[PDB]
Formats: structure tokens, sequence, C-alpha cells
């Protein structure tokens, strides 16, 4: 709806917080990966024995 | 049809950055760092150490000398083996 | 694809050690936010002016 | 949990709304292989570093600090005895030194 979205611009920048927040925690996700996983820059591998 | 239901209601789930098979492959990288080299590869350069001596080298940090785990190096692998598989069986058999 | 890191296979064998003959002293930097900017609000003053 | 190596020291410095840590570590460097073993069979009886590991260069054993490489002479000083050579597992025969055998021999 076109006349829906031309009355929710009379509130302001809700849509663009609520993004951003969302976008804040959707890098933070992947920031904890990192953080938790990637702690060494070297892979190493196992002997074949 | 719940996933395609919320897809269509605007909400989009984002795939993460590290795949499944990355994740495991750090893991990996962890484990081979861990038992090949000890704790040396975590404060930089992997040194190589056999694992009894690195075993040895643990027992001493908790106050136990090198001879205990030496001498009982049978019995601490087969209780580790039997601990090991006792995780595997308890994961297996227990929703919770 | 992302690279996870270079491969490093470490000569693993069961009567070899590796020993470090020398060694380098690192200084490395780690940033900690501590404190935010305060702020107070006039309830009354933002919502209605005068 | 301070820095990346052995930690050493840190060094506190202000900034705008947080603090920076200036980590002091050590890091180990230029490793060197050696031939190991978890005990020296002498006389029947088993020895064990005190505080450091069996380090071997190809013909010689040596005792030496785990994070240093600084090789010195098996003695009776800077090893113990438990046990024979029976149970340990890639024990190996290497010589002994006592520092009272010159001192009573002479
Ligand atoms: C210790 O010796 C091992 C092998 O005896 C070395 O490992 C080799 O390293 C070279 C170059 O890095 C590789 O091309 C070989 O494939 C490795 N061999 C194995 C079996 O992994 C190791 O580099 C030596 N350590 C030091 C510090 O020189
Ligand atoms: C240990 O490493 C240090 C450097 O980390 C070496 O010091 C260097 O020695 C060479 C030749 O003696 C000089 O040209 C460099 O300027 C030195 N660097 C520094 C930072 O002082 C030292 O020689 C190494 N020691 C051993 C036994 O390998
Ligand atoms: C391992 O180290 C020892 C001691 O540093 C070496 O023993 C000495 O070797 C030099 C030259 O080879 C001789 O001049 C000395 O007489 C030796 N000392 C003793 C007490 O015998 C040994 O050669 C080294 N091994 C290898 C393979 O380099
Ligand atoms: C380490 O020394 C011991 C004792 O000298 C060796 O054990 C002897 O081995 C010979 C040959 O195999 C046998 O005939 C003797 O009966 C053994 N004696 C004892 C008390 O066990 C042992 O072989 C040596 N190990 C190495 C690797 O040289
Ligand atoms: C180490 O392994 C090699 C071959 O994998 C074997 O010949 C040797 O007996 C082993 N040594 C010990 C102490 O286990």
């Amino acid at each position: 709806s076109t006349e829906c979205s031309n009355l929710l611009l009379q509130y302001g920048s809700f849509c663009t917080q609520l993004k951003r927040a969302l976008t804040g925690i959707a890098v933070e996700q992947d920031k904890n990966t990192q953080e938790v996983f990637a702690q060494v820059k070297q892979i190493y591998k196992t002997p074949p024995i | 049809d719940l996933i395609c239901a919320q897809k269509f209601n605007g909400l989009t789930v984002l795939p993460p950055l590290l795949t499944d098979e990355m994740i495991a492959q750090y893991t990996s990288a962890l484990l081979a760092g861990t038992i090949t080299s000890g704790w040396t590869f975590g404060a930089g350069p992997a040194l190589q150490i056999p694992f009894p001596m690195q075993m040895a080298y643990r027992f001493n940090g908790i106050g136990v000398t090198q001879n205990v785990l030496y001498e009982n190096q049978k019995l601490i692998a087969n209780q580790f083996n039997s601990a090991i598989g006792k995780i595997q069986d308890s994961l297996s058999s227990t929703p919770s | 694809t992302m690279s996870l890191g270079a491969e490093n296979s470490v000569a693993y064998s069961n009567n070899s050690i590796a020993i470090p003959t020398n060694f380098t002293i690192s200084v490395t930097t780690e940033i900690l936010p501590v404190s935010m900017t305060k702020t107070s609000v006039d309830c009354t003053m933002y919502i209605c002016g005068d | 949990f301070c820095g990346k190596g052995y930690h050493l020291m840190s060094f506190p410095q202000s900034a705008p709304h947080g603090v920076v840590f200036l980590h002091v570590t050590y890091v180990p460097a230029q490793e060197k292989n050696f031939t190991t073993a978890p005990a020296i069979c002498h006389d029947g009886k088993a020895h064990f570093p005190r505080e450091g590991v069996f380090v071997s260069n190809g013909t010689h054993w040596f005792v030496t600090q785990r994070n240093f490489y600084e090789p010195q002479i098996i003695t009776t000083d800077n090893t113990f005895v438990s046990g024979n050579c029976d149970v340990v597992i890639g024990i190996v025969n290497n010589t002994v030194y006592d520092p009272l055998q010159p001192e009573l021999d002479s």
C-alpha cells in the first residue's frame, strides 16, 4: 500500500532506527563467531598417522 | 510453511558469515594445534611436542609430577578414551 | 570464498620437540570503551517546550 | 587475556571515553628441532627433569627449560629419580653426571 507508506512517513525515522538496530545485531553475531572461533591465523592439520 | 510465511511477511533471515563447514574447519585447526603443539600455538609459533610429554606438562601445571603421568600412561590413555566414549553416549542418549 | 588462514601442517612425531632459541618482545594495543556521554533530558521541555 | 603471547606486563593509557592497554608480551621465536625423550635411564633408574625437558642435538643429551633453548648437562641436581627403566615408554639410555663423584673420587 502506497497510502500506508505515505501515512507511515509522518512518524519519522522509526523505520531507520529499527533497521539500524537489526543491522547492528546482525554484524554483532558475525563478530561473536569471529571472536569465539577465529582465534588462530594458521590452519593447523593433524599428522596422517 | 512457517519459514515461507515469515519470508513473505518482510522478515528475512540472513546467513551466517562463517558457514558450518568453515566453523568446523576452525575447530579442527584448534584441535590440531592443541594436540600437536599443546599451548605453544596459542602464544606464538606452533612448536611440536609429543602428546605424552604435553600431558606431563599439563600434569605439572596442576601440581603432579611427570613420573606419575609416564608410569601410568596406558591407564590415563584408557581412562581418557573411556571418558570420550561416555561423552558421546551421554550426548546421544540425553534429549536435554 | 573467504580464506580462514594459511595452512600450517605441524611436523608432529612421537620423539621430536621444538624448542625456542630466541624471543620477540611484542607490544600490542587493546582498546576498551569505559564510559559514554552523560545525557539528561528535560521530559516536559522536550515534549512540550514552553 | 593480556595480549597475544606469554604476558609480561601492561601499561594503561587514557583515551576519550576509554582505556588503551599496551600489552608487553613474550613471543617465542627461531625455534629449532630436537630429539626428545620422557626420561633418561641411568644405572637401572629413571631420571625425569625437575623443571625442564630432555633434548638431543643428535649425539648428546641435555636438559633445558621449556620456553628457551639453554642446554645444560644432565646431572642429579636438575633431575629426580622415580622407579626403574622398565615402566616408562620411550626412555632412552644416557649417562647422568654426579657432582659429588669427582669430590669423593679425588
Ligand atoms: C623439524 O623437522 C620437520 C621434518 O623433520 C620440518 O618439517 C618440514 O618443514 C618443511 C619446510 O617447512 C616442509 O617442506 C616439510 O613438509 C615438513 N615436513 C613435515 C614432515 O612436516 C620442520 O620444519 C622442522 N622444524 C624446524 C624449526 O626446522
Ligand atoms: C635473537 O634475535 C635478535 C633479534 O630479535 C637478534 O638480534 C639481532 O642480531 C643481529 C646480528 O647480531 C643484528 O644485526 C640485529 O640488529 C639484532 N636485532 C636486534 C633487534 O637487536 C639476536 O642476534 C638473536 N639471537 C640469537 C642467538 O639468535
Ligand atoms: C651436540 O652438542 C654438544 C655440545 O655442544 C657437541 O659436543 C661437542 O662437539 C664439539 C664439536 O663437534 C667437540 O669439539 C666437543 O668436544 C664436544 N663436546 C663433548 C663434551 O664431547 C656435539 O658435537 C653436538 N652434536 C652435534 C651432532 O652437533
Ligand atoms: C639400555 O640399557 C639396558 C641395560 O644396559 C639394555 O637392556 C639390556 O638389553 C640387552 C640387549 O637387548 C639384553 O641382553 C639385556 O638383558 C638387557 N638388560 C636389562 C637389565 O634389561 C637396553 O637394551 C638398552 N636400551 C637401548 C635402547 O640401548
Ligand atoms: C615412534 O613411532 C615410530 C614410528 O611411528 C616407532 O618406530 C617408534 O618405536 C615410536 N617410538 C615410541 C617411543 O613410541
